[PDB]
């Protein structure tokens, strides 16, 4: 901090050589450095920023998964933290501002320990007696999420997820198409165990009238335009036949390495036209199929849309993988990579196909979709989100993506906690009276731990721009008196957390604010990895490139 | 296509010449580059107001919270802030009083005029609506005044008038500062009660001698004078009274010698022997009359020879140094003496009355007092401010002179006129000013409403500063002006005002038990000062500039 | 309109440095928290010292706040506060100048999280201002009004965290004797002046009741006078004696060649004349500011009479209170009277250097030691070591208040404090507590550099302050605590008053600030 250091004196380094507690200090600073950008994006409250890549383009972005994966840090300490965004949202999918915010105030809390001679032995011990206390008081206080006979433990949940982004105030919108679209595209594994995959329904970056009137499609939008302008848009009528295949459509040459050869040339040009002829064959079983709609993973040639606008089917080259795997799933199909049997013949059977009740092409704002609609065999869902231009839906697309994460964690785990600090608050009050039990050295170590919780609820009324110890005092008097209830329901002062748009103490339940708590197990676990990672360094080693 | 012709006829000035209409915003541009640095003296108005740092290119710092201070040493480059800079400059030559409310106000009728000229209003009907806006104001500040002082010297009211003053820089603690200074006053101030003689009072006689080291508990005021001198033959207690008598010479204590070529000649011997005795002798004989009348300390304008010094020291004559000549003129107020080039005999009416002249030890180094005593006051008092750190020290040295500046402000108008404080005096020309719009018609009414609106900025900087929400503080307080028909007749609603520290809501519990008050002449002034300040920028609409 | 660019105006000059944000006043205190690291070792006698070299290649090594701050050339706004506290104590006190900065870095430093959170500045202040008023008037309660056993104990704890420490027990008999040769209400600082011996052992040094100054001149006449008179007397002269122009000038017309022998011969008869008016009286020893030429220093070598000159103003005034006689510029009006003596004289080498030595006098205002040592540090740490010794004995003539060292007075201060801040007003409880806590950190550094564990320390102390009221603090030698009034350990209260006023005033400084200008 003060001066650097002596180059390698009589060590005999190429590189540079640090020890000490000064690089100690620089790691508390580079996490600090690092977390600053991520305290005024916590809550309701905060605000989102832009990055600049120094060519014009720029992306607005609230949470910190993709902020600090752009922002390129040299420091290797920092990358820690930087895949620590990733990693949460990988699993979890939310909470990437809360991870980094808590293991830099753990590093930071933490560095007064570290010049009062405990070691960090000892001082990852103290945290992790009061990590698995604060699990156990975790499981003691959540709660399931049947709950009530109303949902709206649906309604609620999205909420908190929908917090802190530009469209927190339509949330109330929202929160019925994300629980409506989940519940969609269900599907059944290992004999009764449901799973909800995450990106499987289709955000598209529509522009147009505005995010309050964006209309919930039931059913999976593909986002492809039309090959040829002459074919038939609009396809009514029901039971529309669903044709998925992948193999190579279009006139291709032969083997990968032979060379056609002939001596008569009278055949010259037979063997034009059966290149010709053998790729119109399969064109010519699907029209007896009678498939209507007919999608492609690779492109589509002239030749054979002759026959698609003559039989009046729909033609769709530059589909991508991931996307006919959901078509087959959702419509009924299945997925055909070639068409041949285990019999020595060729030929396509009727079952290959699906069904669908309506299939309509729609353009908005130079943005042609495909709307297919009414999937007798499994339902399916899109989002057709409409902002002000592309970069402001991006924003869009990650609070929709992360919303999903989060409501798909809370129908897999029906447990769930209030949010506003709440568990934050209430772990310091269950880890003092734990401090003073164990005695020896450990009681510092455990105190800081629950000292650097008391963050989140804190960084909540910073932002805010009002007074916080007035809040942390009435919230810490009410949380007090829970470790002291006197049980016997009348076991109130629990279950309450801040309100930042009045600026009151109200309890949370009431409010509709809740979050799953495997989220708070998986978040102190990995902020907590990341805080061992860091401590433990003593001198670095820097190597300079050759 | 590929270039413009880049302005043509654009020789006819220099290239580093720029012109800069009323057009393309930039008269809103100029209006948000005074609100770059406005926004600075948010943060210091008021006695929650917190310092600035100003490092220059040579490295002299100086740390403080008032304006026209601070705006010295930054180099500005806008021409209308420096209208600004020159406008608190005129308040702190004049006044010494109430420069972060010029540029408050100078700043917030720019800011609401932002507003009306994006409207439509000429520039022309804009300096006229301010003008007979200053001309109501002026006069209703007049007719809602209350309290006089009444008495020159008093223990009492003069910590109404210094306490407010100095509350704005470095508050700390009330009353170690406020006796300092009131304190200070009734020894310079020629009391003279039942004669009809004029008042008198000087900006230059109380004068802060900054020492290091210390509390600012310990500081005491001294009746005389200090300088960081050494007595070049010895030193002296003084402890024998039947007090000592003074004596004032401007020119050095040595042969008065001749201005052109002055120069030896000795023709024999004779005058060889008898030249190095001469000099003794006439120098010897100087002091026998200078010595008979009884005096034990003079003070010298410029370098001492030795030969006098010999000569002085033996009968236990002190020496001072002055090599100025503010230095010399400052100590003959406070014994009364009447200086004389010449080296005869002082006149015993101009010899000066001085008891003791102690030599002790305050900051390490050596220090000369000239403390009097009850008996034959003097003036020029100083004030012995004792701190830790230099930069603290020039700070409250010129809240003394801002202080020392207030009770100038007692002499030439005919009495004191204090006015209620903490925004009351601001918050009751809204309602009076907004009611002046509704009775005259025309479209200035506009020009007159927005003048109200700019007043509200003091309540407002007062409650941001305070770390109160400015959104519950500000309505809550006009329920006491928008309210009618109570009980009392003697209304008390007038006093009602902000509050720093305290109860919640904060309407403050008058602004009287308290003891804060404002004067009308800084309001007057700063004011006329601020109103001009406004209409110099907002009347012109080119500006041309060079080099930049 | 007079040019296509139409530059916008910006508001400052090009250069100035950034503004209002998150962060700014964060970085004031991590700047304060940077040069405090470095002062932070050096706490206690188990500390350790600095060594820096500026630019010009001079070698300094010291372990005090004051000296260590100013070689070190601080560009930093914020951080020059410090270097202002530690001056400020240094001068009006001499002693305790890293105390006080460490005290101000942790108060700035405990601040740092508040300031984080929505606490407003002066509430910060107001807490530290209103807790300090306290403070001083604890320290009055737990300073004693001690009259009884009529110096010896205050300056051995004066000399810690530095060299002469270990030699306490030969240099404080001696530093005792230092200001009681100076009497009341006086209290000069230059008779106190010691000078440079580079050469020699610490061990060697002694006593010396006067003065002893180096002559810097080799004179013609130097070894044929005595070394050793019996009976010395001392007289102060300013007269320049040599042979030269008389009064600033040099002009002399000459018609007869006769007279031009005659003028010649005039010049010198007078000089004898002038020399002959110092003989007449009787002094041995000649003292002069200005040069002696060689004809008077021979003229004085003849009949036995010791002369010296090139000596400086402030070595001449401490020359006459030695003595005890007068500065007299003319030798006409030379009287017996007014002539200084004492015991004997002595001229010994010195480091490969004279000294002319005065000592015995019946009553001698000055003390005068010569240091000697092996490295040119070595001399200069002796001499601020006993510079701040010198000025603790100083002040306990003054005022005799003693108070608990090794850290007590933190303790005892903090405990009340956590009693004021349990009573009343909600708010502030969580600012005094947080001034008390940080008030602890001089017992805090003073036993890490001891090598002990805190937290066994720490908790020692608050649970044992009950029967230990007052004189409860750290002991070194056993490796316990015990109580201080057995172990003979004192300091005045004199160094706390200052620390804390100094520091709160530090810190309330640059707590009132969050700007940060800086032209070009
Ligand atoms: N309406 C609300 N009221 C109070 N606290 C909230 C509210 N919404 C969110 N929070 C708090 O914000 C924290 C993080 O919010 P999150 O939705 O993860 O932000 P982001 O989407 O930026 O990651 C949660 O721990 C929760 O307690
Ligand atoms: N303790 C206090 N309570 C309420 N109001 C105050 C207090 N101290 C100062 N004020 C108000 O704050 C205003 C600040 O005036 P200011 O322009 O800073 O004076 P100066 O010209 O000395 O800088 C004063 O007019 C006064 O009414
Ligand atoms: N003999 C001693 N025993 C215990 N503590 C001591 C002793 N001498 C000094 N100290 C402690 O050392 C601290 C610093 O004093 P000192 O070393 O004289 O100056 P500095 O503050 O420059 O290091 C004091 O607070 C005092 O309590
Ligand atoms: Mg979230
Ligand atoms: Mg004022
Ligand atoms: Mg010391």
């Amino acid at each position: 901090q003060l001066f650097n250091n002596s180059r390698s004196d009589t060590l005999f380094l190429g590189g540079e050589k640090i020890s000490g507690d000064d690089i100690r200090n620089q790691n508390v600073l580079a996490t600090m450095a690092v977390a600053n950008v991520v305290k005024s994006s916590l809550g309701p409250v905060g605000l989102d920023k832009m990055l600049v890549d120094d060519i014009g383009d720029f992306t607005v972005t609230n949470d910190g998964a993709t902020i600090l994966s752009l922002l390129d840090v040299q420091h290797p300490a920092g990358k820690i933290l930087v895949e620590l965004a990733q990693q949460q949202d990988r699993e979890i999918g939310d909470g990437t501002t809360s991870v980094v915010i808590i293991a830099s105030e753990l590093l930071k809390r933490a560095n007064e320990l570290v010049k009062n001679k405990i070691h960090p032995t000892t001082i990852i011990t103290g945290f992790r007696v009061a990590l698995r206390e604060a699990i156990r008081f975790i499981n003691e206080v959540l709660s399931t999420s049947v709950d009530t006979l109303g949902k709206e433990t649906l309604i609620n949940i999205a909420k908190t997820s929908m917090s802190s982004k530009i469209i927190g105030a339509d949330s109330d919108f929202f929160s019925n198409m994300v629980v409506d679209a989940l519940l969609a595209v269900k599907t059944q594994n290992s004999k009764g165990e449901i799973k909800y995959p995450v990106k499987a329904v289709n955000v598209l970056k529509a522009h147009g009238k505005s995010a309050t009137e964006s209309l919930l499609v039931p059913g999976y939008a593909l986002n492809c335009t039309v090959a040829s302008q002459a074919m038939p848009k609009r396809i009514a009528g029901g039971n529309v036949k669903i044709a998925c295949l992948d193999l190579n459509l279009q006139k291709a040459r032969m083997a990968m390495g032979v060379q056609i050869n002939i001596d008569d040339p009278e055949q010259l040009e037979q063997i034009r036209k059966r290149e010709a002829g053998i790729v119109l064959e399969r064109v010519k079983k699907i029209i007896d199929a009678g498939a209507q709609v007919v999608l492609t993973t690779k492109g589509i040639d002239d030749l054979c849309l002759k026959e698609f606008v003559e039989a009046k089917i729909m033609g769709v080259r530059r589909c991508k993988k991931e996307d006919l795997r959901r078509i087959a799933r959702a419509t009924g199909a299945t997925l055909v990579s070639s068409m041949s049997n285990l019999e020595g013949e060729e030929t396509f059977e009727s079952s290959y196909l699906g069904l669908c009740d309506e299939v309509v092409q729609a353009k908005f704002s130079d943005d042609e979709c495909i709307l297919i609609k009414g999937t007798s065999k499994h339902s399916s869902s899109s989002i057709i989100l409409r902002g002000a231009n592309d970069y402001s839906l991006d924003e869009m697309e990650r609070s929709l993506h992360d919303s999903l994460s989060v409501v798909k964690r809370t129908l897999e785990s029906g447990n769930v906690v209030p949010g506003g600090g709440c568990v934050e608050a209430a772990l310091n009050i269950y880890l003092d009276n734990f401090a003073t039990t164990v005695g020896s050295r450990e009681q510092l170590a455990i105190a800081e731990f629950a000292a650097a919780l008391l963050i989140i609820p804190k960084t909540l009324a910073v932002n805010a721009a009002k007074d916080s110890s007035e809040l942390v005092a009435k919230l810490r008097s009410y949380h007090a008196a829970s470790q002291m209830a006197k049980p016997e329901k009348r076991r109130s002062y629990r279950n309450y957390g801040l309100d930042l748009i009045r600026g009151k103490i109200v309890d949370e339940i009431h409010a509709g604010v809740l979050e799953p708590t495997i989220s708070k197990v998986k978040s102190l676990k990995s902020a907590l990895e990341a805080c061992v990672a860091i401590l433990r360094i003593d001198t670095m080693i820097t190597v300079d490139p050759e | 296509s590929l270039r413009l012709p880049q302005n043509p006829n654009a020789g006819l000035f220099k290239q580093g010449y720029n012109s800069y209409s009323n057009a393309d915003g930039q008269i809103i541009k100029s209006i948000a580059a005074i609100r770059e640095l406005h926004q600075m003296c948010l943060t210091s108005m008021g006695p929650c107001g917190r310092n600035k740092i100003i490092v220059n290119h040579l490295g002299k710092i100086i740390i403080t919270n008032d304006a026209a201070t601070m705006l010295r040493e930054l180099d500005i480059v806008h021409p209308a802030v420096k209208v600004l800079v020159m406008a608190t400059e005129q308040q702190k030559i004049d006044m010494g009083d109430g420069t972060n409310l010029v540029m408050i106000l100078a700043g917030e009728l720019l800011n609401v005029s932002e507003k009306l000229i994006s409207m439509g209003l000429s520039a022309v009907e804009i300096i006229q609506g301010y003008n007979m806006a200053r001309k109501f104001t002026l006069k209703e500040l007049d007719e809602m005044v209350v309290g006089e002082i009444t008495d020159k010297n008093d223990k009492n009211e003069l910590l109404k008038m210094i306490k407010p003053v100095i509350s704005s820089k470095k508050y700390g603690s009330e009353d170690i500062l406020s006796e300092l200074v009131s304190e200070a006053v009734s020894h310079v101030l020629p009391v003279a009660q039942q004669a009809g003689e004029i008042p008198y009072f000087n900006v230059d006689s109380i004068r802060v001698v900054k020492i290091m080291g210390g509390s600012l508990s310990n500081s005491t005021v001294i009746k005389g004078m200090v300088f960081n001198r050494e007595p070049e033959g010895h030193v002296k207690s003084l402890s024998e009274d039947k007090k000592h008598k003074v004596a004032v010479f401007t020119c050095p204590l040595d042969i008065a010698n001749t201005e052109t070529k002055g120069t030896v000649l000795l023709h024999n011997a004779q005058e060889m022997l008898d030249f190095s005795k001469g000099e003794e002798k006439q120098i010897d004989a100087m002091m026998k009359e200078i010595a008979d009348m009884g005096v034990e300390c003079i003070v010298a304008g410029a370098g001492v020879g030795e030969l006098a010094l010999h000569y002085l020291n033996r009968y236990g004559i002190l020496v001072l140094k002055v090599p100025s000549k503010f230095e010399l003129r400052r100590l003959c107020r406070v014994c009364g003496a009447t200086p004389l080039p010449r080296l005869g005999a002082p006149t015993p009416e101009e010899l000066g009355l001085v008891e003791t002249v102690k030599t002790m030890e305050i900051g390490g180094d050596r220090v000369t007092v000239f403390k009097q005593e009850q008996g034959e006051i003097s003036r020029t008092s100083t004030i012995i401010l004792r701190g830790a750190t230099q930069n603290n020290l020039d700070d409250i040295e010129r809240a003394i002179d801002d202080g020392v500046a207030a009770v100038k402000g007692l002499m030439k108008p005919s009495g004191g006129k204090l006015l209620p404080g903490a925004g009351a005096t601001e918050i009751e020309l809204i309602s009076r000013i907004t009611k002046y719009g509704e009775r005259t018609p025309g479209l200035l009414q506009l020009a007159i409403k927005q003048f109200a609106v700019a007043f509200e900025v003091v309540p407002r900087t007062l409650a941001e500063t305070a770390g109160l929400d400015v959104n519950e503080v500000l309505p809550n307080l006009y329920a006491a002006h928008n309210v009618t028909e109570p009980g009392a007749v003697k209304t008390d609603h007038l006093y009602k005002g902000v509050d720093i520290d305290g109860e919640s809501d904060e309407g403050v519990k008058d602004i009287r038990e308290e003891n804060i008050y404002d004067m009308l002449a800084t309001k007057k002034f700063a004011i006329n000062v601020a109103t001009e300040a406004a209409t110099t920028v907002l009347s012109i609409d080119q500006i041309i500039m060079a080099k930049k | 309109n007079f040019g296509s660019q139409t530059p916008t105006i910006v508001v400052l000059k090009e250069g100035t440095d950034a503004s209002q944000g998150k962060g700014q006043i964060i970085s004031n205190i991590n700047a304060c928290v940077a040069v405090q690291e470095a002062l932070k070792p050096t706490l206690g006698p188990l500390g350790s010292d600095i060594l820096i070299v500026t630019s010009n290649q001079k070698t300094t090594i010291s372990n005090d706040g004051a000296t260590i701050l100013k070689l070190l050339d601080v560009v930093h706004p914020a951080a020059k506060t410090l270097v202002d506290i530690s001056r400020a104590q240094d001068a009006e006190v001499g002693d305790g100048t890293t105390s006080v900065t460490i005290l101000a870095g942790e108060l700035m430093k405990e601040a740092k999280p508040f300031l984080e959170e929505g606490i407003s500045s002066h509430l910060i202040m107001k807490g530290y201002r209103k807790a300090v008023s306290l403070a001083v008037e604890k320290i009055n309660e737990l300073a004693v009004d001690i009259t009884s056993e009529k110096l010896e104990r205050c300056a051995r704890t004066a000399m810690s965290s530095k060299l002469i420490h270990n030699n306490a027990d030969f240099f404080v008999k001696m530093c005792v004797d230092a200001v009681l040769s100076l009497d009341r209400n006086d209290l000069d600082d230059k008779l106190i002046g010691i000078k440079k011996i580079p050469g020699g052992a610490m061990e060697e040094s002694l006593f010396i009741n006067g003065v002893a100054f180096k002559k810097t001149f080799s004179y013609a006449g130097f070894e044929q006078q005595p070394k050793k008179f019996n009976n010395p007397k001392i007289l102060s002269l300013n007269v320049e004696l040599e042979l030269k122009a008389e009064k600033d000038n040099a002009e002399v017309r000459v018609e007869h060649v006769e007279d031009y022998q005659a003028i010649v011969d005039a010049e010198w008869q007078l000089i004898f004349e002038k020399l002959r008016q110092v003989e007449e009286t009787g002094a041995n020893i000649v003292l002069s500011k200005l040069p002696i030429g060689d004809l008077a220093t021979q003229f004085f070598a003849d009949r036995n009479i010791f002369c010296a000159g090139r000596v400086s103003a402030d070595d001449m005034n401490r020359v006459i209170q030695a003595v005890g006689g007068s500065i007299q510029s003319t030798t006409s009006d030379i009287k017996p009277e007014h002539l200084g003596t004492c015991a004997l004289f002595e001229e010994m080498q010195i480091g490969s250097e004279r000294y002319n030595l005065f000592q015995g006098c019946p009553q001698a205002k000055t003390c005068t030691l010569l240091l000697r040592g092996g490295a040119e540090q070595v001399i200069a740490e002796v001499e601020r070591s006993l510079h701040d010794a010198i000025m603790i004995v100083k002040r306990a003539l003054q005022n005799k208040l003693i108070v608990a060292g090794g850290g007590a007075t933190e303790m005892e201060v903090s405990k009340c404090l956590r009693d004021y801040s349990k009573t009343i007003a909600g708010k502030q409880q969580m600012i005094i507590n947080a001034f008390a806590k940080a008030l602890e950190v001089i017992p805090r550094q003073l036993c890490e550099n001891a090598g002990f564990d805190a937290i066994e320390i720490l908790n020692k102390l608050r649970l044992a302050h009950s029967k230990g009221e007052k004189w409860y603090g750290v002991v070194f030698e056993t490796e316990n605590i015990g109580d201080n009034f057995a172990k003979f350990v004192w300091e005045p209260a004199l160094v706390k008053i200052n620390a804390l006023n100094s520091a709160t005033e530090a810190t309330n400084l640059i707590l009132s600030v969050d700007e940060t200008i800086t032209n070009k």
